[PDB]
């Protein structure tokens, strides 16, 4: 394949011992060895894993690596909270014109607090936005681990999807998390409805803000 | 200490050229294959080619194939990735990387080692220098909760990368969250900056966030009052 | 030889920003009145309290063979091993295209030679024109410093006399 | 892996050393990175250990071998061991003694 | 078995002198130079002198200088302190101690490593 | 000076990490490296640390020396109750006649 199969994310508690699969064919895995890498947020990839099983100079002996068939697969013993980072596997592919592929990667999350529901906070449009010909509803939302949420945006009970802007969760200073959402619109469009609301669902909980002008 | 560096990333239109470089310093660099290796801005590592030790041979990602080509000079240590013919998903960062082995073997063949530099982003699109708007986003009945007020600057439409936003002037720093930009249909991005204080402070204190925009040149700063 | 130059093979004050210079000399290579060592080598040794993997090659440009000498330092205890170079499993590799070693320290109680229980050996080759030598270590390496490019020439040798020339 | 000299003369043995110019690659050719190979007969006994250096390519390979032999004597046993880098003996040579002789270069037809 | 055993400790009464030995086990005593330490009951470390391998070089604290003078007898793998002149101050536990390293390097220099004998008390009173 | 200046007592709580200064001159640890001993009551002295920042066979990697110009400093990470004994450091000193120099020395008790 032109990318190797990784699941795309994994998941244990401290001490626990986790793997992560990655599945080939034989033009790549079944001719070839694969090489694993550890990446930290806004840092390079780390070399991790190489020969299938080998490890360079400072990666500890909890981790290794194994294949069966097609398929390999990287073990890590002893989770520690360091850990938690984007995993990807690579090798050599001599199909089409021979290349180096990697996985898609994993994010592995060590769980570090107890489960937080978002706090959200939702801003109608300025009245200097409103006269420059625009609106804006702006939702913010923060404190939440874990660090996924969907944002669906209503006008009165129907969801508005054209004109959605959301960014990607990201950690914040305190290891929850933090998100926002925009809803662009026209003004005339704002004065026309009688409220909008701003609905954010994380692990299956729903919070819900809502605005209407007033 | 082994070291790569690269350079020469940056803002570029569509279909234009860039050259890309990458400085190796503490192994032997003649010895050693090396690699460009990419990564879109929340995505994945993408593999984009590898040029031998002597530059005798050349491997590109198909993706990039007939566009881009490597190159090296080991007399100044030096890797090479000229870009051409530039479209919008080439914005990545990108990276050089020492080749895992420094023996080829046809049974093992090409692939990363441990030695990677930091990267450097190169940004593909048709949005042109923009300084933001600001606008304040007021505390009201509709943000305040037990005890505490929300208020914040809604940092709007500025390209490119990146706005920085203080708090009355350094002094606020508690409390402060500013929070990753959006990069919208149109090129631009925006972000929000929002402080929580006691819905107490809401009276005397009043609030001023301050954007500043360098690839403009451009600074706003704009008052955040309860409203009235 | 019928000529050679003598020359700055790896330069004291710049080869070696991560290793320490100034320190490498004893009182067995004593002169005039105080410690010193040999002009044409370098002793490095561990800088603050890091001797990280050195690499350094030269490539001969010289036109001819250049004669290229180096040693490697054998402390008497690990624990002045430990404390000139840091790393206990120190090695030290030379290779070029056609020469090719790699050497570990010999720790021995021994006895002392000139005030020192330490031993240097001393190695050397002749690097042909065009080609690379490699110098990697982890300590225990004397460096380089200046070497000898040589031109050839057949049948003579080494005679002890002390009539006056 | 052993051999026992059956022949009823002098058997050439030769086999080879690997050494790559990384511990990396000798790590991914052979998995140890502490191997050895040892060889020993009757009379012949060398270890022979990996010596890992950079060093520049030739012809393509930044890696070495080194190339060894041993006559082992009618009735006799050669024995190989290793833990990595052993380039083993394929095929070996029984020998026929005469003194006398000798090598000359030349380009003249015979 | 490595050991040292200082010996030749005592009472003695002021302005008088005494000398003290140190008998070395257990690994090259010529190989090393060697120092003598004091400590005062309840009190601080105090280095008290170096001698090197073959004795050519010596060197003594200052509240000793002159008056104290250290020396060693390699065939007998032993070390000696003679001390004259004593003062009231100098009553101590003395111990000696082997040298840090084997060989001298003069931007290290001298210091006691890891083998230090019992301690023998010297009283001047 | 003829004598290094160390705090003259230290304390933590077991698990925790403590560190104890020296600070000497130009002519000691500016110059030389510094030696670390601990010492129990009644009992000779015993080496902990040397060329800085090394440790003889049989000392725990969680004692660690570093330096910053004319001080050093040694930290116990992991603190045992068993640790608690005075620290002395030492260095040799080439100012005067040249000499070792050693700390007036730090007691720890752990809580
Ligand atoms: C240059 O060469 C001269 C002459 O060989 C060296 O000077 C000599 O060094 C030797 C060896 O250290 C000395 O011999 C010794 O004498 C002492 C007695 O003081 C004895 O205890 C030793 O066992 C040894 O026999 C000799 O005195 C000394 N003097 C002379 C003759 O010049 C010098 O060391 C050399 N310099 C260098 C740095 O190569």
């Amino acid at each position: 394949q032109p990318v190797l199969t990784q699941p795309p994310s994994a998941s244990g508690s401290p001490g626990q011992r986790v793997t992560i699969s990655c599945s080939g064919s034989s033009s790549n895995i079944g001719s070839y060895t694969v090489n694993w890498y550890q990446q930290l947020p806004g840092t390079a990839p780390k070399l991790l894993i190489y020969s299938l099983n080998q490890r360079p100079s400072g990666v500890p002996d909890r981790f290794s690596g194994s294949k069966s068939g097609t398929s390999a697969s990287l073990a890590i013993s002893g989770l520690q909270s360091e850990d938690e980072a984007v995993y990807y596997c690579a090798a050599w592919d001599d199909s089409l014109s021979a290349h180096v592929v990697f996985g898609g990667g994993t994010k592995l999350t060590v769980l570090g607090q107890p489960k937080a529901a978002p706090s959200v906070t939702l801003f109608p449009p300025s009245s200097e936005e409103l006269q420059a010909n625009k609106a804006t509803l702006v939702c913010l939302i923060s404190d939440f681990y874990p660090g996924a949420v969907t944002v669906a945006w209503k006008a009165d009970s129907s969801p508005v999807k054209a004109g959605v802007e959301t960014t990607t969760p990201s950690k914040q200073s305190n290891n929850k998390y933090a998100a926002s959402s925009y809803l662009s619109l026209t003004p005339e469009q704002w004065k026309s409805h009688r409220s909008y609301s701003c609905q954010v669902t994380h692990e299956g909980s729903t919070v819900e803000k809502t605005v209407a002008p007033t | 200490q082994v070291q790569l560096v690269q350079s020469g990333g940056g803002v570029v239109q569509p279909r234009r050229s860039l050259r890309l470089s990458c400085a190796a310093s503490g192994f032997t660099f003649s010895s050693y294959a090396m690699h460009w290796v990419r990564q879109a801005p929340g995505k994945g590592l993408e593999w984009v080619a590898v040029i031998s030790y002597d530059g005798r041979n050349k491997y590109y990602a198909d993706s990039v194939k007939g566009r881009f080509t490597v190159s090296r000079d080991n007399s100044k240590n030096t890797l090479y990735l000229q870009m051409n013919s530039l479209r919008a998903e080439d914005t990545s960062v990108y990276y050089c990387a020492r080749e895992l082995l420094m023996d080829y073997y046809d049974h093992i063949g090409y692939s990363p080692g441990p030695t990677w530099g930091q990267g450097t982003l190169v940004t593909v699109s048709s949005a042109s220098t923009k300084g933001p708007s600001v606008f304040p986003l007021a505390p009201s009945s509709k943000s305040t909760s037990g005890g505490t007020a929300a208020l914040g600057c809604l940092v709007k439409d500025y390209f490119p990368e990146p706005v920085t936003v203080s708090w009355n002037s350094g002094a606020l720093t508690s409390g402060v969250h500013t929070f990753p930009a959006v990069l919208q249909s149109s090129g631009l991005y925006s972000l929000s900056s929002v402080v929580t204080v006691p819905s107490s402070s809401l009276g005397t204190q009043t609030y001023i966030c301050n954007v500043n925009h360098k690839p403009s040149n451009t600074k706003v700063d704009k008052r955040v009052e309860p409203k009235s | 030889v019928s000529s050679f130059e003598k020359f700055e093979i790896f330069p004291k004050t710049s080869s070696w920003p991560n290793h320490e210079t100034t320190k490498g000399v004893t009182a067995a290579c004593s002169y005039a009145g105080a410690s010193s060592f040999y002009r044409n080598l370098l002793w490095l040794t561990k800088k603050g309290s890091s001797y990280p993997k050195l690499s350094k090659s030269y490539v001969n440009n010289k036109g001819k063979e250049v004669l290229v000498l180096w040693g490697v330092h054998h402390p008497p205890t690990g624990t002045d091993q430990q404390s000139l170079y840091q790393n206990a499993d120190a090695y030290v590799s030379v290779g070029s295209s056609k020469y090719n070693r790699r050497f570990t320290p010999e720790i021995a109680a021994r006895p002392k030679v000139r005030d020192q229980a330490g031993r240097m050996n001393y190695y050397w080759t002749l690097l042909e024109p065009g080609d690379t030598i490699t110098f990697e270590a982890t300590g225990n390496l004397i460096a380089p410093w200046y070497a000898f490019a040589l031109n050839r020439g057949s049948g003579s040798g080494i005679i002890t006399s002390d009539a006056p020339v």
